[PDB]
Parts: C-alpha cells; sequence; structure tokens
C-alpha cells in the first residue's frame, strides 16, 4: 500500500493494484524401454529395470 | 590356389579331358576356350537358381566387360575341384568324348561337397504353431500374459 500524509488531499487518491505470478508446466520424462520374452536376461533385468527407472 | 580365373578352370577341365594340355602336346583352342566359358556360365548361373540353389562364391560376369575370360571366379579353395570336373564332364560331349568313370565319380562327390554346408544350414526347424502353450512353467511369459506361441 502506498502511504501520503497530510490534510488536504484533494484529487490525490490513488487506484489499487495486484501484481501476479504466472506458473507453468514443462515436458514429460519417460522411461521408455523394449522388454522382451524368450530371453531369460530380459526375464531378470526387468524387474530391476523398473526400479532404477523409479 | 593356381587356379584363380575362369580360364584356370577351363583349362584344368580340358586337361582333366585330355583334349589340350601337355602330357598330350596340345593347345587350348581359342574356339573352344569361348564355349568352355559359355558352358562355365550356364552352369553356374543353372546351379545357382538366383540365390535358392547351390552357393559357392562365383561370380557371373556382366556384358560390360569385355573379356569373359581373365576374370577371376572367386571361388573358395574347396570348390575348384567339384566345379572343373563338373565342367570337364558338361563339355565333353561337345568333342564327341565321354569323361571316364573317375571324372563322373569326382563330379558327383565334389558336388554333395558343395551342398553339404549349405544342407546344414538350411536344416531349420520351424517354430511352435501359434496354437501351442508356454506352459506353466515358463513363469515370466505366463505373468505376463503370453500363454501361446506366436508362430509364422
Amino acid at each position: 500500500s502506498p502511504t501520503q500524509e497530510g490534510w488536504d488531499l484533494t484529487d490525490k487518491a490513488t487506484g489499487l493494484l495486484e501484481l501476479n505470478v504466472a506458473v507453468n508446466m514443462g515436458e514429460p520424462d519417460n522411461d521408455f524401454f523394449q522388454l522382451r520374452a524368450d530371453d531369460l536376461r530380459d526375464e531378470t533385468a526387468y524387474r530391476r529395470r523398473i526400479q532404477s527407472a523409479a | 590356389m593356381q587356379i584363380k580365373t575362369k580360364g584356370d578352370l577351363v583349362r584344368a577341365a580340358l586337361r582333366k579331358l585330355g583334349v589340350a594340355s601337355d602330357a598330350t602336346l596340345t593347345d587350348v583352342e581359342p574356339q573352344s576356350m569361348q564355349d568352355a566359358v559359355d558352358d562355365l556360365e550356364a552352369m553356374m548361373a543353372e546351379w545357382y537358381q538366383d540365390g535358392k540353389g547351390i552357393i559357392t562364391g562365383y561370380v557371373f560376369s556382366d556384358d560390360e566387360n569385355p573379356p569373359a575370360e581373365g576374370d577371376d571366379h572367386g571361388l573358395r579353395s574347396s570348390a575348384v575341384s567339384a566345379v572343373f570336373h563338373n565342367l570337364a564332364c558338361r563339355i565333353a560331349p561337345d568333342y564327341a568324348l565321354e569323361a571316364t568313370a573317375k571324372i563322373i565319380a569326382t563330379a558327383k562327390y565334389g558336388k554333395e561337397l558343395l551342398y553339404k554346408q549349405t544342407a546344414i544350414s538350411r536344416a531349420k526347424r520351424a517354430p511352435y504353431p501359434s496354437r501351442m502353450p508356454t506352459g506353466s512353467g515358463n513363469s515370466f511369459a505366463n505373468l505376463n500374459e503370453w500363454h501361446y506361441f506366436p508362430g509364422e
């Protein structure tokens, strides 16, 4: 709030003003990967790949 | 190998036949060489049925190059004997001759050896049919809903 001191404040009545800020968002962060059955190395690795992704 | 060219193959075939060698004082006739090279190219194209026949590494001469003779045949070191024995067998009737029993036997043996490794390679087993399950022992698949084999 602005502030003035005095007795005769004619024609000196201020208005109002409230500022604002803008908040937005970016882009998704993925962990796209490909799972293959019939490998036995993509069977044990997938269970831990999920946790490493998290 | 000292047999590096189609002409080397042809000369070996004529020597096997006993038409133009040094054991017999005969020079390779230039009319015979072109006919034998044409027969070799025909027989090689026949064997290599656009990729679905006997694979030997032989290189077919295009129409661009002037000499069909002088170019490396590109065979492997273990195909030369088979190729030129079969070539002698094929071109023997040109001269009203007949390749002897040893030459015919070696031609058969060589062609079989040519196709042996390819036969082993093509002896492939088809996958499981699309209606065959994976079984519950394949735990990862039957958990992720792959109860059946794809096939094809």
